[PDB]
């Protein structure tokens, strides 16, 4: 809804199902995703988004 | 982005038109019965209409 | 376990499907640009609809132990094969003996849904649905069955 | 006729399958990130392959009436189902009443190969349509 | 009654045997000098292992009334011969009638283990194991299936 999020040098890691789903299998239930932005302006560099369950 | 829209039955002129170097994603849209050509892309623009229907 | 199923139906099949799976108000477009409008689950306005016109509809078939399945095949632990029509999996008298249960898809293609005492998850079901009828060649036949109705 | 089946095999089963169906040089991966490497049909490297690790392998089987089948299932016209092992499709004594033949894929999956007197690739699976030519009729317009 | 059994296994058979009979950490050498290292019951490091490489492993098979036996042959007192797979000797319904029980060794060679109502002691079992298949000729076949891997 048009929020503005300023998050530089931040960490958004493991936010989801990544600890459970299989590797090298494209057809499985991927759930949970870090840093979701809808209709919003975000200005954040040098972030670190590792091992999210989805996007 | 008109992923599954229904833009049809236009009384006159093209049902869906993109012009002057724009983009549209008419992934599965429907354009039937328009007064002119249902889908039109003019002046260096792109349209994706893979599942579309013009009739 | 809900499975999307997209299909193309003639006018009679579309009307039947719409009335069985109640649709309050919706317009269905066809292959050739003809449309039928349902309002208050009653057909109201139909454009010029020729025979062999195809309407695209997606229906959800959900496979669960408690709800009925139209056509499935069951293998006992002894080695007997039986077929059951329109009954739920739990409706079998002795589900204890049953080892495997395959859904039947009117193409004589079996898809495993029940093995090792538990239902098959959605993704393995998608794999088996792709896998069951790989080399299925469909007859190619095209007839326009229409022309711009108005005098232009 | 080529039938492709995807299967999940542990390390011992994977090694047996790979050496049985010769693989020269390629790397197999597993669920937990463990991998094994065959190079010139030799197991050069393995990386922390615990038990209950499933390697996904695709397998191609050539299906032909003359070639024998490991395990298939036949259904007659009346409804009787039977299973056969190590017998070619042409070898069946009663092919007159055999309507369908599936291939049991060791995963309890079923793949159709024979339908109504022909292999599944030869069968054409006619659709349905009412018979009629083009309308080619001029209709009044409501506008 | 514990019997040592030394055998030569390929890589797949060795891995299967190791995982069934849990090995925490151990290195297995082969016929041709290749080795496989198990650490924490997980394969870690394997040298260049060719097909038909043979690993030597000794497994203990213990023959007791209470534990299951994979394949044995039982003779009733009436004169009937029956075969049982993967059940213990005591698991027979009427062990009273049973007179003799012979283990089966996948070579179609029977070794007496149960006679006169009691198990056969270890030394008589060794005698019968030697005695059961005396004139067993094994096909002689040798293929090196290897060469010094490095360029030297």
């Amino acid at each position: 809804n048009g929020s503005h999020i300023q998050t530089n040098y931040c960490d958004f890691s493991y936010n989801g199902n990544r600890e459970q789903l299989e590797e090298y299998n494209k057809d499985q239930n991927m759930y949970g995703d870090g840093l979701r932005i809808f209709n919003s302006s975000l200005t954040g560099n040098y972030m670190t988004v590792n091992r999210c369950g989805e996007i | 982005d008109l992923r599954s829209s229904d833009c049809s039955n236009s009384q006159t002129t093209y049902g869906v038109i993109a012009t002057r170097s724009s983009n549209i994603n008419f992934d599965k849209g429907i354009a039937n019965g328009c007064g002119a050509s249902g889908i039109m892309a003019n002046r260096g623009c792109s349209i994706d209409a893979t599942g579309a229907t013009a009739s | 376990l809900i499975i999307k199923h997209q299909m193309k139906l003639h006018l009679n099949e579309l009307v039947d499907w719409a009335w069985r799976n109640g649709v309050t108000s919706e317009k269905f477009h066809s292959n050739n640009g003809s449309y039928v409008i349902f309002d208050h689950s009653a057909v109201v306005e139909t454009y010029i609809i020729n025979k062999n016109d195809l309407f695209n509809v997606t229906e959800e078939i959900e496979i669960t132990l408690d709800k009925p399945i139209d056509y499935f095949l069951e293998k006992d632990m002894y080695g007997n094969y039986r077929e059951h029509f329109g009954i739920a999996i739990n409706d079998l008298l002795f589900l204890n003996t049953t080892v495997n249960i395959w859904l039947v898809n009117d193409d004589n293609s079996h898809i495993l849904i029940y093995k090792d005492g538990k239902l098959i998850d959605e993704y393995m079901y998608h794999q088996f649905e792709y896998e069951a009828n790989q080399n299925k060649h469909i007859y190619p036949n095209n007839k326009a069955s229409g022309t711009y109705p108005h005098k232009t």
